[PDB]
């Protein structure tokens, strides 16, 4: 399968550089060119350039030339960009995109690593379990995790280690005013289940390196 | 600096169709490319060469270019085509240009009541000194939704924060409403409730701290 899997969403000060990398694999690296793409929160999509991974030549978005270095890896199949001098505006979404092979299309485009530019503090979120105190006799039960107070976006939940995919929802987070992000993420069960299995959220924080487990019924 | 431009929006009413345009100066003399970005994923090519589809796209999405107009038609439009599409050309001299973006909602959809699910703060929260209640609002359409709280009855005008409606992979809307108090607020009311309008209905859902 051809996949572009994409490091870590990170915070970055003002002034500092980033580098994120591309790992490609499924097809023969030297095949194809390798894009990088960004997008601001709301915003549309910005090209940055182009690099051919047989020359390490590249082609740049002439706003970006200055302060970003495309490189390849050829003995990992793995493609770099170093955004340097970084700025405010810099936050975004940075994508790798395969360029279609003798063409100028996109034809595979990786996940995307977000990056925020910011002077403000990192914050791990603070993980409590969400359930009914006593709430009517039914089937059904609702069973949470209210990821709390972090900074920066993205955040990533999972339930029992990833086992737990159905009736899953993730909620998008709010925005407090204090600069800090919450979101929560709740399960719809089975209530004869409750009893016999336990049931843990998996919080991942990447810009934070933080990694919760949340036991929220035993 | 080529330039390419988009409609900033298009609706389109399930099974219907409509065009999304993308103007430049003799675009008809080049090739032109169109990429899908549904709501919190990353693009996907949709449509190259003006008029080609690649794998997995079905022939009720069409392409032309012709003059200074390229477009992409979407007929028989389903929940899926909802998202943001950019068209794209290569320049020998601007490269890789990209058009703004066309936003499009694929509006006529039937109506979905929310489910909506109350908790109370946590044993952990409270130890910390804090009270959040967690009103989720999940499974609805349309988008608009009225969220309303109350301390025994008497509406909650202060520490209230309530996420705009998102889409979810099912096509529907979700949204998070959230309530800050104390530990002693929490513990000096008999009940605390999330109240939830959608298209005129209102359901309700409360949580009692005797209860906890």
């Amino acid at each position: 399968q051809v996949q572009l899997v994409q490091s870590g969403s990170e915070l970055k000060k003002p002034g500092a550089s980033v580098k994120v990398s591309c790992k490609a694999s499924g097809y023969t690296f030297t095949q194809n060119n390798m894009d990088w793409v960004r997008q601001a929160p709301g915003q549309g999509l910005e090209w940055m350039g182009d690099i051919n991974t047989r020359s390490g030549g590249v082609i740049y978005n002439e706003e970006f030339q200055d302060r970003l270095i495309m490189t390849v890896d050829k003995s990992t199949d793995t493609a770099y960009m170093e955004l340097s001098s970084l700025r405010s505006e810099d936050t975004a979404t940075y994508h790798c995109a395969r360029r279609k092979s003798y063409g100028y299309y996109l034809d595979v485009w990786g996940e995307g690593t977000l990056v925020t530019v910011s002077s403000a503090s990192t914050k791990g979120p603070s993980v409590f379990p969400l359930a009914p105190c006593s709430r009517t006799s039914e089937s059904t039960a609702a069973l949470g995790c209210l990821v709390k107070d972090y900074f920066p976006e993205p955040v990533t939940v999972s339930w029992n280690s990833g086992a737990l995919t159905s009736g899953v929802h993730t909620f998008p987070a709010v925005l407090q005013s204090s600069g800090l992000y919450s979101l929560s993420s709740v399960v719809t069960v089975p209530s004869s289940s409750l009893g016999t299995q336990t049931y843990t959220c998996n919080v991942d924080h990447k810009p934070s390196n933080t990694k919760v487990d949340k036991r929220v019924e035993s | 600096s080529y330039v390419l431009t988009q409609p900033v929006s298009v609706s389109v009413a399930l099974g219907q169709t409509a065009t999304i345009t993308c103007e430049g100066e003799q675009i008809g003399s080049k090739e032109v490319h169109w990429y899908h970005q549904r709501p919190g994923q990353a693009p996907i090519l949709v449509m190259f060469r003006d008029a080609r589809r690649p794998s997995g796209i079905p022939e009720r999405l069409s392409g032309s270019n012709s003059g200074n107009t390229a477009s992409l038609t979407i007929s028989g439009a389903e929940a899926g085509d909802e998202g943001d599409y950019y068209c794209q050309v290569w320049d020998s001299s601007s490269y890789t240009v990209f058009g703004g973006g066309t936003k499009v909602t694929v509006v006529g959809q039937p109506k979905a009541a929310p489910s909506v699910t109350l908790f109370p703060p946590s044993s952990e929260e409270l130890q910390a000194n804090k009270a959040t209640l967690v009103c989720l609002i999940s499974d609805f359409y349309p988008g608009a939704v009225t969220v309303a709280w109350k301390a025994d009855s008497s509406p909650v005008k202060a520490g209230v924060e309530t996420t705009t409606p998102s889409k979810q992979s099912n096509n529907k809307y979700a949204a998070s409403s959230y309530l800050s108090l104390t530990p002693e607020q929490w513990k000096s009311h008999r009940s605390y409730s999330c109240q939830v309008t959608h298209e005129g209905s209102t359901v309700e859902k409360t949580v009692a701290p005797t209860e906890c």
